[PDB]
RNA sequence: ACGGGGCUAAACCAUGCACCGAAGCUGCGGCAGCGACGCUUAUGCGUUGUUGGGUAGGGGAGCGUUCUGUAAGCCUGCGAAGGUGUGCUGUGAGGCAUGCUGGAGGUAUCAGAAGUGCGAAUGCUGACAUAAGUAACGAUAAAGCGGGUGAAAAGCCCGCU
RNA sequence: CCCCGGCGAGGGGAGUGAAAAAGAACCUGAAACCGUGUACGUACAAGCAGUGGGAGCACGCUUAGGCGUGUGACUGCGUAC
């Protein structure tokens, strides 16, 4: 059994969130939850909510058991950007890109 | 093209390719380089070359036996049902009817049939003869076209 | 049919021992390089090391003709600016007897990761004895 | 009649990018860099169809030179002796015998030493 | 624009007469 | 100063080989409460090494 | 200031015979141009001789794109165009068949007309990279703690300094 | 309608529909660009990154055999448009 949880349009760039997701790839959800609780990164809060939500989709929808779930597959994708303007000196202006993400977690009991 | 003749930026100093108009064809929304005007495509064909090519067409229809000659062709009422039956007896699907004078009823009978054209000897043209599969000429129409090509 | 190519994992290599007393430096080093590379075998392949292992004894008794004994100079540069150092043939035989033969054989081998693998099959000693009695080297009058 | 370049341009760009498979970096991804790479690789293939006939002969020579010297004769004297004995065997074949039939390559050398005598 | 004041300053720009 | 050529996507990923985060090796378990915490830190309700230090 | 190692010949002079060495020449297979001559062409074939590096440039012969007729025909919800793989095929531009996606159009042959082919123009428009998770976060007037709310409080509210 | 979440954003089911990877950012959905997984290579090795030769490995196919596909240690030649 495989179960998905996504967070589309998460508000942080993919490179920052990929640092956190690489900590929990392949771990059991028990170890994954307490690793995410003691890293001081904003992306760890985002990733932890998608993980706790995938776990919940497993019992309600799929009827799995938490004791033997593993984080089989996790990845982050680049999302759309919101383009802004940053006025610079001597009349020039720049282009700020506020980058977003798509966080996908997949838990499997096997 | 609707726009202004203003130069978008000055000639030197900008670091951009030289531009002189927002309506040039290089730009998006600019003019077409060799834009079209309305045209007349009609050609000249000599009178003798035109008439010499109807004779080739006519003598070639006879060779491939697509020219059928009769003496009377008419329908008694302007009804597409009648002309349809008459053509089935002669075993004709699509056909160009050439008659000496345009019958008032044969014209109104044939114009709902898309595979049938009724025409006068004065108005036969090269593309009609080649196009249709069979040509039917009444006898009074053969002598009218023979003199016209002389 | 394609040409035969020697395969790196089935080549046969052998051990030889050479005495270098009274041999001319360069006229010995060419026979070493010839067999280190494998040119004496019908199975020679350019991209395979098909040579043999060679032990050179008495490296400090090799000979040069003419005035090369005191006039042959070995230059090298240390990398730091002004670091050009030289030694004559006299001085290197005194200090590094084995280095003299290895410099000569090394310039005569191909350059690249395979020519550096051929150079590892040359064992050079300044004395008369060697520790490779287990390899059972044959004698070569080369 | 306005004609759009969309379908046709894509086919012709995808043809060059298909021959550039295995190339490092932008040379297998970007059309501009991959077009030059495919052209330069066709010049090498043409030039190296001539060198394949030289690199292989140069290798056959050197295996005959090595097998002949085990029978006490050099290459130049062994090749001369076979012309004097009217033997028309190929260098591609002679180098083959030198590896697989060492007793038949010997018999050739007696034949060449005899005529050379 | 055009500046980049050091592309207008002619001590910096007009250096080789 | 500015680059003369565009650095590739391998030079970018090699530079980031040192950018990874390290997970906390272990969490200590409280003597009485039985709950995990960072070592040398009070737990989430004020137990530290058995006794309750923050009665809040 | 031999390409290097090295060389007292592996240097130089003289003689000689071998061999190596090119996309030169020969062997074998194939294609095309131009002549000469003939099974007699019918515009082609056969024999033969010969030629076949190319910028500016001149001459010849073609591929594919959109549109008009042939076509109220022909293919297509038993899967069209488009997209993405695979195989075969032609000297080339290319063609053909088919797996998956797609979900309604396409169009032989032979003629006709061109907004008919793009890597460059500091080309134009849109998207997306690089530097790089780097500089910076806008006056060096300054904060500290307790309580409250709240999913969460350095910054909000209340209080004392 | 249910479930995680902050009475969120976002998602997983259920249901509608021929189709929901038609879900409102909605026909088709290319390329650049960015990722996850698997096979092979890569930490003594110098340069337009290919080309000719070529071992080994991995997966298929069929054999009383080496073929196909992917990778490419080592090696001759090679200074983009
Ligand atoms: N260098 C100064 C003065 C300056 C403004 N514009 C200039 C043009 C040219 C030379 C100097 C200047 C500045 O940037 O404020
Ligand atoms: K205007
Ligand atoms: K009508
Ligand atoms: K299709
Ligand atoms: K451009
Ligand atoms: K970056
Ligand atoms: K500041
Ligand atoms: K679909
Ligand atoms: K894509
Ligand atoms: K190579
Ligand atoms: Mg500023
Ligand atoms: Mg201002
Ligand atoms: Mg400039
Ligand atoms: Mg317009
Ligand atoms: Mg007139
Ligand atoms: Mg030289
Ligand atoms: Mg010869
Ligand atoms: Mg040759
Ligand atoms: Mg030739
Ligand atoms: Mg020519
Ligand atoms: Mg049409
Ligand atoms: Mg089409
Ligand atoms: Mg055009
Ligand atoms: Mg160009
Ligand atoms: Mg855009
Ligand atoms: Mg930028
Ligand atoms: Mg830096
Ligand atoms: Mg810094
Ligand atoms: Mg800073
Ligand atoms: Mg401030
Ligand atoms: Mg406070
Ligand atoms: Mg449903
Ligand atoms: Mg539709
Ligand atoms: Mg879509
Ligand atoms: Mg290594
Ligand atoms: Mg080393």
């Amino acid at each position: 059994m495989e179960t998905i949880a996504k967070h589309r349009h998460a508000r942080s760039s993919a490179q920052k969130v990929r640092l956190v997701a690489d900590l929990i790839r392949g771990k059991k959800v028990s170890q994954a939850l307490d690793i995410l609780t003691y890293t001081n990164k904003k992306a760890a809060v985002l990733v932890k909510k998608v993980l706790e939500s995938a776990i919940a989709n497993a019992e309600h929808n799929d009827g799995a058991d938490i004791d033997d779930l593993k984080v089989t597959k996790i990845f982050v994708d680049e999302g759309p950007s919101m383009k802004r303007i940053m006025p610079r000196a001597k009349g020039r202006a720049d282009r700020i890109l506020k980058r977003t993400s798509h966080i996908t977690v997949v838990v499997s009991d096997r | 093209v609707t726009g202004s003749g203003k130069k978008p930026w000055r000639q030197k100093g900008t670091g951009r390719a030289r531009s002189g108009s927002i309506k040039s064809p290089i730009w998006r929304s600019g003019g077409v380089t060799f834009a079209a005007r309305p045209q007349d495509h009609s050609q000249k064909v000599n009178k003798k070359m035109y008439r010499g090519a109807l004779k080739s067409i006519l003598s070639e229809l006879v060779r491939q036996d697509r020219l059928i000659v009769v003496e009377k062709f008419s329908v008694e009422a302007p009804k597409t049902k009648l002309l349809a039956q008459k053509l089935k007896d002669m075993a004709l699907e699509d056909v160009l009817i050439i008659t000496g004078e345009l019958d008032e009823n044969l014209f109104l009978a044939a114009r709902n049939l898309h595979k049938v054209d009724v025409r006068d000897a004065t108005g036969i043209d090269p593309v009609s003869l080649i196009a249709f599969d069979k040509v039917v000429m009444t006898a009074d129409a053969v002598k009218q076209v023979e003199e016209m090509l002389a | 049919m394609k040409t035969f190519t020697a395969k790196p994992e089935t080549v046969k290599r052998d051990w030889y021992v050479v005495d270098a007393t009274g041999k001319t430096l360069g006229r010995l080093a060419t026979e070493l390089a010839r067999r280190l590379r494998g040119k004496h075998k019908a199975e020679y392949t350019p991209h395979v090391d098909t040579g043999d292992y060679i032990i050179v004894l008495n490296a400090d008794k090799v000979a040069v003709t003419g005035n090369k004994r005191t006039d042959k100079v070995y230059y090298h540069h240390t990398g730091h600016i002004g670091g050009i150092k030289q030694a004559t043939f006299e001085e290197m035989i005194a200090r590094r007897p084995e280095r003299v033969i290895e410099i000569a054989v090394k310039g005569m081998l191909p350059k690249g990761p395979l020519g550096r693998a051929m150079f590892r099959k040359l064992k050079v000693y300044a004395g008369n004895e060697h520790n490779h009695a287990a390899q059972q080297p044959q004698v070569l009058d080369i | 009649a306005r004609v759009k370049r969309g379908v046709i341009a894509r086919a012709r760009h995808k043809k060059i990018l298909k021959q550039a498979k295995g190339y490092y970096g932008a040379r297998s991804r970007v059309y501009r860099v991959a077009f030059q790479a495919v052209i330069k690789a066709g010049q090498y293939a043409y030039r190296d169809r001539r060198q394949r006939k030289r690199q292989f002969r140069q290798l056959w020579i050197a295996r005959i030179n090595a097998a002949a010297r085990q029978n006490g004769i050099s290459y130049s004297k062994f090749i001369n002796g076979l012309k004097k004995a009217s033997v028309e065997i190929d260098r591609k074949i002679l180098a083959d015998i030198a590896v697989f039939d060492k007793v038949a390559f010997t018999a050739l050398v007696e034949k060449a030493k005899a005529a050379l005598a | 624009v055009t500046s980049k004041w050091f592309n207008i300053d002619n001590k910096i720009v007009d250096h080789f007469p | 100063a500015v680059q003369q050529n565009k650095p590739t996507r391998s030079k970018r990923g090699m530079r980031r080989s040192h950018d990874a985060l390290t997970a906390v090796t272990s969490l200590s378990v409280d003597k009485t409460s039985g709950e995990k915490h960072l070592r040398h830190h009070i737990t989430a309700d004020g137990y530290y090494r058995g006794r309750k230090v923050i009665a809040k």
